[PDB]
């Protein structure tokens, strides 16, 4: 679970325990603007590529990006949040 | 969870009832196990 900058709990972080940088893939940052109502989400997968696509104004979403796994993605998870402060909808 | 896949996976008398069940790689895919 994560946590918020504002005010957390005790742990503050529960995403991963491993100590030491592990091999990656791909690793990158984007921008996206601050003054905005619903950020859109395109999430897919063909032929071992999986592709997703961003949006942040305007309904109809644009190209991010595309990478390479050559395995099948099967589960998804939301990592819920934990604050003290808070509305919060996905 | 825990478990019959007697004797082999491969040569098994049910292959219903091992989940190690038998597929083929596709496109642009390697080898599931
Ligand atoms: C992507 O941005 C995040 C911050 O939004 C970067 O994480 C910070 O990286 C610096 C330098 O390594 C650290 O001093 C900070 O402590 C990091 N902050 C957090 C919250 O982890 C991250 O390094 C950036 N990644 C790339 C590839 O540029
Ligand atoms: C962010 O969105 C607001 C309104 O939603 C708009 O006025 C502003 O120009 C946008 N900024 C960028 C950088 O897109």
């Amino acid at each position: 679970h994560t946590v918020c900058k504002s005010k957390g709990s005790i742990r503050n972080e529960s995403w991963h325990i491993d100590s030491s940088e592990p091999l990656c893939l791909f690793k990158k940052n984007f921008t996206y603007n601050v003054s905005a109502d619903w950020l859109y989400f395109h999430f897919y997968q063909e032929r071992g590529v999986f592709y997703a696509y961003y949006a942040d104004v305007g309904m109809p979403t644009t190209f991010l990006f595309s990478l390479y796994l050559g395995t099948i993605l099967s589960h998804y998870y939301v990592m819920p949040l934990t604050c003290n402060a808070i509305t919060l909808e996905y | 969870k825990y478990r019959s896949c007697l004797p082999d996976p491969i040569s098994t008398y049910s292959p219903n009832t091992c989940p190690q069940k038998k597929v083929v790689v596709g496109i642009g895919e390697h080898c599931p196990g």
